[PDB]
RNA sequence: AUCUAGUCCGGGGCAGGCUGAAGGUGGGGGAAACCCCACUGGAGGGCCGAAUAGGGGUUCUGACGUGCAAUUCGUUCCCUUG
RNA sequence: GCGUCUGAGGGGUAACCCAGGCUAGGGAACUCGGCAAAUUAGCCCCGUAACUUCGGGAGAAGGGGUGCCUAUCGUGGUUUAA
RNA sequence: CAGCCUGGGGCCUCGUGAACGCCCUGAGCCGGUGCACAGUCCGGCAUCUCCCUACACCGAGAGAAGACCCCGUGGAGCUUCA
RNA sequence: UUUGCUACAUCGAUGUCGGCUCUUCCCACCCUGGAGGUGCAGCUGCCUCCAAGGGUAGGGCUGCCCGCCCGUUAAAGGGGAGCGUGAGCUGGGUUUAGACCGUCGCGAGACAGGUCGGACUCUAAGGGUAGGGAGUGCGGACCGCUUGAGGGGAAGGAACCCCUAGUACGAGAGGAACAGGGUUCCGGGGCCUCCAGUUUACCGGUUGUCCGGUAGGGCAAUGCCGGGCAGCCGCGCCCUGAGGGGUAACCGCUGAAAGCAUCUAAGCGGGAACCCCUCCCCUAAAAGAGGCGGUCAGGCGCCGGGGCCUUCCCCUAGAAGAGGGGGUUGAUGGGGUGGGGAUGUAAGCUCCAAGGUUGUAAGACCGAGGAGUUUAGUCCGCCACUCCCAAUCAGGCUCCCCC
């Protein structure tokens, strides 16, 4: 199970599903991915601490 | 109506004149949470509401008919941050209501966006027409 | 026009005062249900806490039979070393006072340890033999039958102590004459919570709450914020009035200490003894504690008191249900307490 | 009548901006009546705005309230070529 | 120019008071009263109702752009200088 | 429906250094009595002493010959068809 | 409880309505418990009695009280305590000085008719209260552990659901309860595993600024903004039965008075959120002032040492005090090494770079920035190992009762 943002394992027992009105699935391994999408909506691509780098 | 008596309720979530959706073709679109049903409180207390409960709002956004009128209805959306018996955290991006008839089924004929397993249980006639759950 | 209202802050419990030794000891014991001699209770430490996965065991349970999730704190357990036999009777006036001890570690427990805290006794009149048989003389007329032991933090480099703690624990059983034969095997050895205890029992808590120094009557007793204008005018953290007249300024929120209390905890069920610290010890040294490295309790839910006390633990005094041994688990999270 | 009230006389001040009446000029529409546009023009008990530029003291019944002081302090306002 | 708006040192700094900052979710249910506090805010361009004393209302309303750097270009002033 | 943190107070320590309540030092509480609500009186209940901090519930706490009502063959002021 | 009169007390002041918070009481019981009657098929009713343990909301209009109403809930009981409470508060009502309006007056003005603004003082001598500390006695000094008279409690209370059972019951419509489970709510006690918040520990970006440019920095009520450890709390999570005894009302039995009859007179049994015991909390200042373990040596008042405290190092703890530790026989705190974390990839170097500067060209030069050099660099009130450094020097108090 992989964060939707920062994609790397999600320990179980955490997280957060914040389900859209397309029922699309968000994951979060903390609050920093989740404030990444919700409302920073900086590039994954663009830092180096998440596998999605390049 | 029917589950009730297992783990309905969660994290406390919505207050009196809070402001919903209306996610249904009935013709409203914008609700404010009036009063709860069932609930007792104590000394300044707000009143209490979240998935899957007996809710009580009127119409301010939509047709004319329907407008300024009085109507029962449920919880299906949630902002609010909580925890699923399995352990798993489950939120809404903003929070809607489908009005019910007075018997319990629900006025609408369609329904709009997701909903959370909990309250299909506690109103089967919603989990009728349900489209996708959560 | 004076609504209902409950009245805040907690009369049970006055007098709120700090206890006067940090480890505290049982008043009663619930009763020994019928069975054979062996204690009633435990030591150990707060060591930490996690959450775990299990199937439901409540066979009354609404989420019998499934995985959910569950807080739990871990209780690390050394072996106790016991210290003597202490005997009550009805004597004069008809009290329970202690009719006599009996001490024995002369024949073994070469252990400075005692020595740190107690100037102990020496060899020259270790002549229990008048003390023990006046038991003996005078037996059947003998009521209660405790125990002394000891702690061994020095088997836990967490806790950064040598001089050790010797405490009570009262024993039910059989025979009266069974019970003293099975204390004086005890005497001299060390006990595992194995030899007490068994997975899936309930267990009760006494102990020391975490201390927090000087309160505000709005943390100590939940007092209520006087309404927006007070945000802004004369002070806000107090209580208006302070009763009705010099008749008995009351049992009424007033500042003071709050934390380090004797308190209670009823229903507690234990769920694993686990013997390989590798199975429990989260990532990068549990916080504020270290690496626990003796044999540990797996308990759930919230224990009273802070990290680092020794905590004393006892049979269910009204237990809620019989529970059944092992209830089994399906994960142990070892991420790091930080991050 | 060194305070305050008023008046008179002689003196000293109002950082910067804005708005754009009259009039002037040139286009343009039709012989006309005259109208539209552009700029120029710089009138007004007009407007915004410098804690201590200067004035008053508005709310916070905000702190002090056996004072910083026998009437303040900080906030928080309205006026500023008459 | 000052460390003189003239008392200082210790401390894991309790409550609390006065100054503040920030709070999920709901968003006036507090409340006599939205008091307080918040939100907007500079600037350019576009765009601007009812009504009226035709002068305004009017920053009515509302929308859009605004950084950094590598270049440029236009306009105007200025130096004995159409 | 409350919560966390920061500055100055508040905590402590060196130095300086007041005023208010004082028939008293003898005042714990509860019923009672009495000017009809006591610290001393009556009857019980208790009640070891010393120290520090927080609280203002009481001490019918302190602040001020009540700003109200009336009296005095008491003033001042105002008015008129006294 | 108001409201009428009384003027006994208060005029060198007992500061006046409401409301807010907070405590307690009472029962003429609103609900919750027990029992009964009923023009009680069952539900819903209606009524009587006992019962004050607990609970008894949230809103709109009105300043209130009152009153009208909204939607739930078990209902949304009523009263007291100087119409409880201003050295705790709001000033909304109302008691001044400025005005307007309506009635009256030739006039000064009056109104109990309405409307706008109008100052809310105090560092607690004493007690109460809530904690925290010293000493004497209980008894020579101590160290340790315990007995467990009274004290307080609501430490729980309430509702809904599952099945009972679509059963009982009623022709039907309709529609029970016992036990047993569970859930929720409110309240009480804890706790931070995870989440939310917090994070002037820290990291980065970035405006304005100056310190010669970069860098590294000062500042700008943390310069602004983004992030987030620990710790703490909550909007998060955990625990929060029942029984024994005596009883109320009452329901029974054996039973005479008074042959029968009669629950009652003695006699006997049950019978409640009622009172007590089991639960927890503070207790040897409990005056009967407890008990138990051990040491206080040895030697000739003396030698001597033994105990304790401070000093020493820290934190489980905190206003100091206390409490808990450690003290070379040592992992208590720093160092160092690893461990696990937060930010988000240091400088310099190289390459590319929108174009441009040159330079004949070749080439080298500026450039906001992108990439590698690099999960970097900085930092971590967290953990382990490691005696490298630091717990020493010193001072005080005191026992030799017992042989």
């Amino acid at each position: 199970r992989q964060c939707s943002f920062c994609g790397k394992d999600i320990l179980p027992g955490t997280g957060l599903m914040y389900v859209r009105n397309d029922g699309s699935l968000l994951w979060f391994c903390s609050s920093k991915c989740r404030k990444s999408m919700l409302k920073l909506h900086r590039d994954p691509k663009k830092l180096k601490w998440t596998k999605s780098y390049l | 109506m029917n589950v009730l008596g297992s783990r309905k309720g969660f994290t406390p979530a919505l207050q009196h004149n809070s402001s919903v959706v209306v996610a249904d073709n009935s013709g409203a679109k914008e609700a404010v949470i009036i009063g709860i049903y069932g609930y007792r409180g104590v000394l300044r207390r707000v009143p209490f509401a979240n998935i899957a409960d007996l809710v009580m709002v009127s119409v301010r956004k939509g047709s004319p008919d329907v407008r300024k009128q009085k109507f029962k209805a449920v919880i299906v959306r949630q902002r609010m941050p909580f925890r699923r018996p399995d352990g798993t955290w489950i939120s809404f991006e903003d929070n809607a209501v489908v009005i019910i008839n007075p018997d319990g089924t629900p006025k609408g004929t369609e329904v709009r966006g997701p909903i959370a397993r909990e309250a299909a249980e506690r109103w089967p006639k919603i989990a009728s027409v349900a489209t996708m759950v959560i | 026009r004076k609504l209902s209202s409950p009245r805040r802050g907690s009369a049970g419990l006055r007098p709120r005062k700090r206890a006067d030794e940090i480890l505290p000891t049982p008043k009663n014991w619930p009763l020994v249900n019928l069975k054979e001699p062996k204690l009633l209770g435990f030591i150990g430490y707060k060591a930490g806490m996690t959450h775990v996965y299990m199937i439901d065991d409540k066979p009354t349970s609404p989420n019998y039979g499934k995985e959910v999730y569950t807080p739990v704190t871990i209780v690390e357990s050394p072996p106790i070393l016991g210290l003597a036999l202490r005997a009550y009777h009805i004597d004069s006036k008809g009290e329970l006072s202690v009719l006599v001890d009996y001490w024995a570690n002369f024949e073994e427990g070469s252990l400075k340890y005692l020595k740190r805290k107690i100037t102990s006794l020496k060899v020259d009149s270790s002549k229990m033999k008048e003390k023990l048989d006046l038991i003996q003389k005078n037996l059947n007329n003998i009521t209660y039958m405790r125990l002394l032991v000891s702690t061994q933090p020095w088997l836990v480099p967490s806790l950064g102590k040598k001089r050790p703690e010797i405490v009570e624990i009262q024993i039910g059983g059989g025979s009266i004459q069974d019970q003293l034969n099975y204390g004086l095997s005890l005497l001299g050895k060390q006990i595992p919570v194995r030899d007490v205890f068994r997975e899936g029992q309930l267990t009760d808590i006494i102990g020391v709450t975490k201390g927090k120094g000087f309160q505000g009557v709005i943390k100590r007793y939940s007092v209520v914020e006087f309404p927006r204008w007070h945000k802004h005018r004369k002070g806000s953290r107090k209580i208006g009035a302070r009763g009705p007249s010099i008749s008995t300024p009351s049992y009424v929120p007033q500042p003071g200490q709050l934390g380090f209390h004797r308190r209670t905890e009823y229903n507690k069920r234990i769920i694993k003894i686990g013997d390989n610290v590798n199975e429990i010890n989260p990532a990068g040294g549990i916080v504020n504690y270290g690496l626990v490295k003796n044999t540990y309790l797996v308990i759930e839910g919230s224990v009273l008191g802070s990290r680092k006390r020794p905590l004393f633990l006892r049979y269910p005094i009204r237990p809620s249900w019989s529970p059944e041994s092992a209830p089994k688990i399906t994960y142990v999270n070892l991420a790091s307490q930080q991050g």
